[PDB]
């Protein structure tokens, strides 16, 4: 009968929950494309396996 | 805000026990002479913020002879204190009928809201 | 352009508040009368009847933050002087 | 070193913009007066509406 | 129908000056955010008079500006304007936000006013702060030394974001030129900013005194509040005029007309009497980092009121303890302003301290617990069973 | 009561509205206020405007 | 409704860039204006960051913009970017004022729309001519000698005007300064009668190449004309950048490498490319006065167009005497460039009158003439009798 | 802009006269084929701007069978144009059919402007 909400009900929480593992994604997609070359966090941004 | 519901439910607990009625209730009457609005000529329900959907509401259940008295009263308040005086102490609202006049509009709509809002989230049962 | 999202307050001839009946106004014109009045049996009355009122929140307020202002500033010159050195250096440790 | 003209030319424009404000206070009550002293009347009417 | 509501430029004008329906009960007030419009025109026109005589280069600023005061006609006139004309618009700002918190007009439908207006603020301070380094007296080099190195506590990122806004090693000609070019277009940037203020305002209009409606008693804006604003323009440059002719220099410190110098440091480095409060509260944390976030968090948790006010009225006319509790949080904000211009010394230390929780409280825990208070009081005073 | 019954404006009326005399003092003090202000617009424009002119250690050299 | 209709601020984004309707049929000269708000873009973020490197003394000017070509970090590719992004700037905007010209739209009912951008053009002039005399180099001394002493023949009050222009009594250090602030300035300016500019096109809406009515097949902005945009946008950043890299200096004169000197006068005094049509209007006047007046009238002329114009039909696409006289007239203002780039010698003096006199016949006489042959036309050809 | 009025006035004098009816018509039929608007499926009466009142005027005083073949001969042609075709050869206005369908309605307008005109500026006699 009852589910909790303030505009935002639980399971309106986890059916965007993944999407929002993702969308935390899509931001640290969106950085570390925005910082290489700034000379700070080039100690752990050519780690890759090549390059 | 805080509810009218949660506001009576805190009131009518006070009210209802015998020591805390004779221990709030002198504090909230001195309170109210303090504050000054029956001197401009309001009633309490004439102060509550409008510009919210269940305040639009109960406004348009209202009867028209209780309607066309609140406005009025809202018109001389202003006047009264853009000249920055007060009314004659014969014309002063008295304790006798500061009534909520609006809170049982209130209570219903509100009632009415958490009912739907209810539904509208349901966990069901097979 | 289109209509947007409407609000509490309208223009003149629909403000939107609710529907008066019964209700005269009279006025007279300002030339008829006479400015400057009666600005005494103003500042005398009502401003002193204004400050009467809200005078106490102001004014109990303010005397606490100063007495606390005072104590603090009467207790650093006493630190600083040489019959103070000793605490000075009891308090700053 | 611009003490003395700095202090002549205040004389100036203290005396021209204390009268203003003067003349503007005299001004302002003159055109409120009509809304000072306006008067309001209530007759509750019948509510057959 | 006339000329002044078809046309499309002077529609906007009869809307916002003319025709605008105000409430019949504002009092003066209601008069400050009006002198905020023509402080920010005195600052833009007079910088803009004396940028025509200034060079930033680090080893020709102080002697610039004595050159504005000695040599050019009536350049004493334009410095001594715009140095106090700062003063004066700081001070009609902390009374137009004292207002606002105090007849409810963060309150929803205004919530976005509210905010715009928080940004302002923010633009401002910085404003101020990038003029005082390009005078590049005591004050001014010491100053921007000890603000500028509060960002290297960020973790692993924050010496490099010092050595970038310096342009070297230290506060040098590249920091001195380049906060004026800065200091040039943030007043634009305000003003843009003004812009989308009225905008949001034009939509549900003013409040007033009483937190009532006020649909059903208008006045117009033209000759009433016009011939009103008047008063309050003309007492306002008569107090400046006061400052500026007679006692041109009582808002500031001595040690900026030495000229700036790395080796000597003064023996007490002060701000400017409107940053005061915000530098006693930075002072008051022992660390570097929570010091620095401290300080911006004061002026962000003034958007936190809108949710934290509980209570059915708008406004404190008919409150009796929310009164008593605003007056408290004003005194409490001008004893911040007193220890910021103290030595570090007890009981200096513990005083900013409880001081410094008592702004923070006053959002997070009085206002929730007194609203709730009163609300229950107007109950069952009227419902007594 | 009657809507005809106009109430007591006693308090705040005229010896006889005398228009000839009613407009007068009101528009001395608005003409007033026009010439001071015109007058102190005139200076602020020519203090700004001087300020372009040649500075003393330009005239020096002159 | 949708969000972006009711909220205050993105309910005018909807209305200008998402929802707004526009005629089927505008083709790719109605790209332009797009064009142009970009530029404004590129030059105020560029100038920005070079200004924060640049000294303003007569005697650290030509040196500060050779300390940001060497020693700042990327340096070299703001100010080739900036220079090459005002001929850029100019080039777009007279194909954007000969489309109007072409198509009709100064007529009414957009007479309002046509009058805001001539005060465009003429605060744009003036912004490129302060920023080149800023370098400091040989044709910006004596290219702002011969511009300011043109006003010492204005009667009994030019010898005033010229000595408070220059703040002395040549161009000198205090010239220099001034120009500069001046310089920062005007673009703020030309930003907001950009946005007077757009609130005068919403109103009645783009024309079309037909000069028809469009209320009968509209599209929306968003998804026909956004991605339509992007078309030209992409192509000015590539021929843009063909100039910044690999041909930097083709659109400039060597003399301005050259430092400022006011002992030795240059063997050409030559403007940039953009104010040589003007310039060869001025040089055809003996009289100094009369030049002077005729140069500032060329620019003003423009505004009588909506007046001569006597045609019942907007647009030259059916009009075939209009449209031989149209690119006349375009020709004649490329060969006043090239006059204006030449000696004063045989036969480039009375090349340079007959054509200044073409210039204002065009406006004057030619278009009124021949839009009653054409009107007259129209109705013989079908009602004969 | 001239009125049709005025342009009537010199097309019915060019007209009348034999001599420069013969010589000036030749010049305007050819004036008629370089343009093009038939080759789009317009007659001339729609090219005329329609944002001013005499205009406006005219457009509704015009049957409803003529007025929706307009509305239909217009969308057809910005629809060719943003193609950048042309319509096929056996769709194009011809000759016989481009008649002056809209300008009756026109100068019925302007008489009456005119003479409203003169009777607001009149100079009358004793
Ligand atoms: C830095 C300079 C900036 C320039 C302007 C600053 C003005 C800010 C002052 C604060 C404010 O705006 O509120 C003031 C408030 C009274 O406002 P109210 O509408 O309720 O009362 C209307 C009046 O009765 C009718 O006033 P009336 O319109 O009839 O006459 C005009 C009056 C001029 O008063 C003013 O200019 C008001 C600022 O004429 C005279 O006083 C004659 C004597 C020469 O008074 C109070 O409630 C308490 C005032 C004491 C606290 C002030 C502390 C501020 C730091
Ligand atoms: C980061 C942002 C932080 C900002 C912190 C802000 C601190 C800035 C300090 C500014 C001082 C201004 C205080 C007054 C606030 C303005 C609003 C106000 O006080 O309301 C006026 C009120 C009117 O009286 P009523 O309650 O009867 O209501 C009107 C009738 N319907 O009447 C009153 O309430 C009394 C008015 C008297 C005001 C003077 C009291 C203060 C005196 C010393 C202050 C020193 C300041 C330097
Ligand atoms: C919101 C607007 C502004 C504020 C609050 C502001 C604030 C200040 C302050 C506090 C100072 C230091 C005063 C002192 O000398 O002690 C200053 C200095 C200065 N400002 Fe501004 N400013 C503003 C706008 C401008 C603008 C737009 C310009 C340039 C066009 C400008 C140009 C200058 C210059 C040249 C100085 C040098 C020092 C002096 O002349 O006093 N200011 N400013
Ligand atoms: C700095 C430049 C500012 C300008 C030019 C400005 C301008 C104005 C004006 C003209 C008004 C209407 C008149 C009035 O209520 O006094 C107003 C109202 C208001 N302003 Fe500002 N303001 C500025 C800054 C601020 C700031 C810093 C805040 C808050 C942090 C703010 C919040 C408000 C609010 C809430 C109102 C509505 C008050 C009400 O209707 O009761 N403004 N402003
Ligand atoms: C409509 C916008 C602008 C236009 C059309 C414009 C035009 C110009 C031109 C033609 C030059 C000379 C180019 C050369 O070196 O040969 C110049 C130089 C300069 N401009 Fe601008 N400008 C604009 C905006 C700005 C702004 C907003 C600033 C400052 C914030 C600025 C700062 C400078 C500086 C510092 C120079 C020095 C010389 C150089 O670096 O090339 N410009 N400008
Ligand atoms: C910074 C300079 C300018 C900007 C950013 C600008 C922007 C725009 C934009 C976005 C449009 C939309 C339709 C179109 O692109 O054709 C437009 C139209 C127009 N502009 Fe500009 N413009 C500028 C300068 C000018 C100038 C200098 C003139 C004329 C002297 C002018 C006259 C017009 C006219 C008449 C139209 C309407 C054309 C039509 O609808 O057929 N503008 N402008
Ligand atoms: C037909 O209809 C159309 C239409 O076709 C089009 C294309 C547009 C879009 C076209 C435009 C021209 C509008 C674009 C707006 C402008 C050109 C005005 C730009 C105004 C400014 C003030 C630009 C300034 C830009 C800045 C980034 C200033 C801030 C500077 C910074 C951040 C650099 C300095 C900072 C640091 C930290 C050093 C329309 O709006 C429109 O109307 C319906
Ligand atoms: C509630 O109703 C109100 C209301 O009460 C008020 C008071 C206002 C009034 C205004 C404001 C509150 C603020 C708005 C102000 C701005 C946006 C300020 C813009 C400021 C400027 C300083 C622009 C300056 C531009 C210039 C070109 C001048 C600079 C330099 C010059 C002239 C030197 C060059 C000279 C020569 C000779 C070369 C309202 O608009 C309003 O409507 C809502
Ligand atoms: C929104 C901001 C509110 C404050 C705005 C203040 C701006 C001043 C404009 C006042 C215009 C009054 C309308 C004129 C009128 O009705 O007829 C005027 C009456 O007013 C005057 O004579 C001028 C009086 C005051 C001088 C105006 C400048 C004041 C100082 C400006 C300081 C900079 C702000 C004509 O006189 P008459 O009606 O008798 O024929
Ligand atoms: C404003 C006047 C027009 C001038 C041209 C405007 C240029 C700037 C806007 C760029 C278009 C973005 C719209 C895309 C969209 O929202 O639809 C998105 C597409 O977004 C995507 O996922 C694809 C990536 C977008 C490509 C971006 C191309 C260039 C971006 C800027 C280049 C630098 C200037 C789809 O959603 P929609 O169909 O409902 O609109
Ligand atoms: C840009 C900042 C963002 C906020 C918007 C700014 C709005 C404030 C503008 C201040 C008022 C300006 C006074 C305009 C005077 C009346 C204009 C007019 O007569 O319209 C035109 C003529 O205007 C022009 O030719 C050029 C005006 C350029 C003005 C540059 C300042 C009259 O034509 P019309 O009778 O058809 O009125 C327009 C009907 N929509
Ligand atoms: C012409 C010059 C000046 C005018 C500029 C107009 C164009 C500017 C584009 C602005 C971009 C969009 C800004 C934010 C849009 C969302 C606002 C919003 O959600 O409103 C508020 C949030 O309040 C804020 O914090 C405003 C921050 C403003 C940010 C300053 C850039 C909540 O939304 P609200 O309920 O008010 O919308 C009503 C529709 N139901
Ligand atoms: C825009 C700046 C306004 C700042 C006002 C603040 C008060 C300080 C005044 C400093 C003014 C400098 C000129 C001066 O000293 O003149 C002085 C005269 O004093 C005055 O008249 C006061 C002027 C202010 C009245 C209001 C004018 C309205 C604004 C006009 C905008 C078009 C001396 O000038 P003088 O050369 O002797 O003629
Ligand atoms: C008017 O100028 C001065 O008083 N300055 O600066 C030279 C000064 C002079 C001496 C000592 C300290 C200062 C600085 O004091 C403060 C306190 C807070 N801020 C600040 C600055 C920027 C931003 Cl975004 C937010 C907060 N600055
Ligand atoms: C880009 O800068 C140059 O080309 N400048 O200026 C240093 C130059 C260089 C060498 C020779 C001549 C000039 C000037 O040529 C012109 C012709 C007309 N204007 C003008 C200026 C202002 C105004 Cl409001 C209106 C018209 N200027």
């Amino acid at each position: 009968t009852g589910l909790h909400f303030g505009r935002l009900s639980l399971r309106s929480l986890t059916a965007y929950a993944p999407n929002l593992m993702l969308w935390g994604g899509a931001s640290m997609l969106g950085l570390f494309v925005f910082t290489e070359g700034w000379p700070k966090f080039q100690d752990t941004l050519y780690k890759k396996i090549p390059l | 805000p805080q509810s009218f519901t949660s506001i009576a439910r805190i009131g009518d607990y006070i009210l209802k026990s015998p020591v805390l009625s004779k221990l709030c209730v002198p504090v909230a009457n001195q309170f109210i002479n303090l504050a000054g609005y029956k001197k401009l000529g309001l009633k309490f329900d004439d102060l509550i913020a409008e510009e919210n959907p269940i305040m639009q509401t109960a406004l348009r259940r209202l009867p028209e002879d209780e309607s066309y008295a609140r406005a009025y009263r809202i018109i001389r308040a202003h006047q009264t204190e853009l000249t920055h005086h007060l009314l004659p102490r014969n014309e002063w609202i008295k304790a006798q009928e500061d009534v909520p006049y609006l809170l049982p509009y209130i209570l219903e709509a509100e009632a009415a809201a958490k009912e739907k809002d209810e539904l509208d989230n349901i966990e069901v049962s097979k | 352009g289109p209509p947007s999202g409407k609000t509490y307050m309208g223009w003149w001839g629909h403000m939107g508040g609710p529907k008066q009946k019964g209700i005269t106004s009279y006025a007279v014109s300002p030339y008829a009368q006479k400015p400057l009045q009666g600005i005494f049996h103003n500042a005398v009355f009502n401003s002193f009847r204004r400050f009467k009122s809200q005078f106490l929140y102001v004014l109990i307020p303010a005397g606490i933050y100063w007495y606390w202002w005072k104590n603090g500033n009467e207790y650093n010159e006493f630190l600083y002087s040489k019959a103070g050195r000793e605490e000075l250096e009891r308090v700053n440790v | 070193p611009e003490h003395d003209e700095r202090k002549r030319l205040g004389l100036k424009t203290v005396i021209i913009l204390s009268s203003l404000y003067l003349l503007s206070i005299w001004v302002k009550k003159f055109k409120w007066a009509g809304i000072k002293t306006r008067k309001f009347v209530f007759n509750p009417p019948k509510p057959r509406k | 129908m006339a000329f002044r509501k078809s046309n499309v430029y002077l529609s906007l004008v009869n809307s916002y000056i003319i025709d605008s329906p105000q409430p019949s009960s504002i009092n003066y007030w209601w008069n400050m955010g009006s002198l905020l419009g023509l402080c920010l025109v005195i600052q833009i026109v007079t910088g803009i008079f004396m940028a025509m005589h200034y060079s930033s280069n680090i080893e020709l600023a102080f002697s610039s500006v004595e050159h504005i005061m000695r040599d050019v006609h009536n350049g004493y006139i334009l410095r001594y304007l715009h140095a106090n004309g700062a003063s004066f618009f700081f001070m009609v700002m902390f009374m137009h936000m004292a207002k606002g918190l105090y007849y409810g007009s963060y309150r929803s439908p205004r919530v976005t006013l509210w905010n715009v207006g928080v940004i302002i603020f923010i633009l401002t301070i910085a404003t101020a702060f990038l003029g005082y380094c390009c005078v590049y007296g005591q004050m001014s080099h010491w100053g921007a030394t000890v603000i500028t190195n509060l960002f290297s506590a960020i973790p692993f990122v924050g010496n490099d974001i010092v050595s970038w806004l310096w342009g070297g090693f230290s506060v040098s000609n590249p920091t001195i030129q380049r906060f004026f070019a800065l200091h040039y277009l943030v007043p634009f940037i305000i003003a843009a900013m003004v812009i989308m203020h009225l905008m949001a305002l034009h939509i549900h209009g003013s409040s007033n005194p009483l937190g009532i409606t006020g649909n059903l008693d208008r006045i117009p804006m033209h000759s009433y509040f016009i011939f009103k604003d008047l008063v309050t323009v003309f007492l306002f440059m008569l107090i400046l005029a006061l400052f500026v002719f007679y006692s041109p220099n009582t808002l500031g410190h001595p040690d900026n007309y030495i000229p700036g110098n790395p080796l000597v440091t003064p023996a007490s480095i002060v701000p400017e009497w409107y940053l005061l409060p915000f530098y006693a509260i930075l002072r008051s944390i022992p660390d570097k980092l929570l010091g620095v976030i401290t300080m911006f968090a004061a002026i962000l948790v003034l958007l936190v009121l809108p949710f934290t006010d509980r209570s059915v009225v708008r406004g404190n006319t008919f409150k009796v303890l929310s009164k008593f509790f605003f007056f408290i949080f004003v005194f409490n904000f001008v004893l911040l302003g007193q220890i910021g211009a103290c030595h570090v010394e007890v009981p200096y230390v513990l005083m900013g301290q409880i001081a410094t929780f008592i702004y923070f409280a006053y959002f997070l825990i009085i206002v929730p617990v007194i609203s709730t208070i009163e609300n229950v009081l107007f109950y069952i005073g009227r419902v007594n069973k | 009561k009657s809507t005809y019954r106009t109430p007591n404006f006693d308090d705040v009326l005229k010896e006889n509205n005398d228009a000839d005399k009613g407009r007068s003092y009101a528009y001395f003090m608005v003409g007033a206020m026009g010439l001071l202000s015109s007058a102190g617009a005139k200076s602020t424009v020519e203090t700004f405007i001087s300020s372009m002119t040649a500075t003393a250690d330009v005239l020096a050299m002159a």
